[PDB]
């Protein structure tokens, strides 16, 4: 059992997007599938849903989401799908696609974001905070990466392709007077450990496909 | 529509201790069968919603006993009979009567814990950042409760105002602390026109504000 959440992006205003929410291990048109958004550092926003088959494939649309909405169904894909039109600055927001059935029941899927901006999708740059001196205190040394002047969000940073996950930090992503994202992910580690142990940040900026694998080294 | 109202809005729970959250609709959300259309949900930092409680009073699979959705009609109680640092996150109630399928506002569920002072590292601007034409300066504040902190930059003891800016993690699910970044942003030129870079963090947990500070050139 997953849920495969896909379709969202950067959009200018006026324009179109067409979410998908593939699911595997069950089928869809026995379940009711919602679709719910969430604006950054803000609540729950359900936006309609479509009722299983037993139900009359019904749909329904909430009102801030007035006839620029169209869910639907392919059985076929065992996939649905939220067409929005007419999108404005508002709309920014995670979409979410969620199971109301006997599988994935109640649960949500991982989300996708949609970005309605006019500003121009914007690869980083990845510059490495080495640990020295001034970033060791004790027996513990600090080191990051600063993934900069990116737009628009997410950008993802793991450490060590996955193997270091304790003492990470990623940083909550700040909007430049640019208008361009920045963020920096930290991970403290033992200060004996510097000059044996690799230390690599793996950045994914999926909207621009980029991908850095970078080496941080200390001095 | 259906209007959920939560209370309180946030809260602050040290772990082994019990949690009360209320939520009321603006409409009966009782069923001919003795349940209540009202359901609970948990958002965990940097996670989708997960459901807690369905049906008023029914547990999600996989959710404790120590959680108890209570209440009829209108009135509703989602308890937490002994906290954890796991439920740090923000606690939901949604109707699930009649569509828009609505939430309540939000709960934010702090774990309090025992004061501890940020571990506190500078990063420099990196050579290859200076390389590109930008120069940005990175403090840390590492591991600290409560979320209150304050930074002060200085440049060869000149104040820094509107230059930086900075970034707080939610509480984390282990520990309960937070982390903090700033972020001075000058201009390379500015940059190699200066040799002190201080950055002067206040909080509950050090008796005397902490400079952490480097010279460029390293002297």
């Amino acid at each position: 059992v997953q849920l495969v959440e896909s379709g969202g992006g950067l959009v200018q205003p006026g324009g179109s997007l067409k979410l998908s929410c593939a699911a595997s291990g069950f089928t869809l048109s026995g379940s009711n599938v919602h679709w719910v958004r969430q604006a950054s550092g803000k609540g729950l926003e359900w936006v309609g849903r479509i009722k299983r088959n037993a139900e009359s494939d019904a749909t329904a649309y909430a009102a801030s989401m007035r006839g620029r909405l169209t869910i639907s169904r392919d059985d076929s894909k065992n996939t649905a799908f939220l067409q929005m039109n007419s999108l404005k600055s508002d709309d920014t927001a995670m979409y979410y696609c969620v199971i109301r059935g006997d599988v994935y029941n109640r649960q949500w899927g991982q989300g996708t974001l949609v970005t309605v901006s006019s500003a121009s999708t914007k690869g980083p740059s990845v510059f490495p905070l080495a640990p020295s001196s001034k970033s060791t205190s004790g027996g513990t040394a600090a080191l990051g990466c600063l993934v900069k002047d990116y737009f628009p969000e997410p950008v993802t940073v793991s450490w060590n392709s996955g193997a270091l996950t304790s003492g990470v930090h990623t940083f909550p992503a700040v909007l430049q007077s640019s208008g361009l994202y920045s963020l920096s992910s930290v991970v403290t580690v033992p200060s004996s450990s510097l000059g044996t142990q690799t230390y690599i940040c793996n950045v994914n900026h999926k909207p621009s496909n980029t991908k850095v694998d970078k080496r941080v080294e200390p001095k | 529509d259906i209007v959920m109202t939560q209370s309180p809005l946030s809260l602050s729970v040290t772990p082994g201790e019990p949690a009360s959250i209320s939520c009321r609709s603006s409409q009966s959300l009782l069923r001919r069968d003795g349940h209540n259309d009202l359901e609970w949900y948990l958002q965990k930092p940097g996670q989708s919603p997960q459901p807690l409680i369905y049906l008023g009073s029914t547990r999600a699979s996989g959710v404790p006993d120590r959680f108890s959705g209570s209440g009829s009609g209108t009135d509703f109680t989602l308890k937490i009979i002994r906290v954890e640092a796991e439920d740090a996150g923000t606690y939901y109630c949604m109707q699930n009567k009649q569509t828009p399928l609505t939430f309540g506002q939000g709960t934010r569920l702090e774990i309090k814990r025992t004061v501890a002072a940020p571990s506190v590292f500078i990063f420099p601007p990196s050579d290859e950042q200076l390389k590109s034409g930008t120069a940005s300066v990175v403090c840390l504040l590492n591991n600290f409760y409560p979320r209150e902190a304050k930074v002060q930059w200085k440049v060869d003891n000149a104040l820094q105002s509107g230059n930086s800016q900075e970034s707080v993690t939610e509480q984390d699910s282990k520990d309960s602390t937070y982390s903090l970044s700033s972020t001075l942003t000058l201009s390379k030129a500015d940059y190699e026109k200066h040799k002190v870079y201080a950055c002067e963090v206040t909080h509950q947990g050090l008796s005397s504000p902490v400079t952490k500070s480097f010279n460029r050139g390293e002297c």
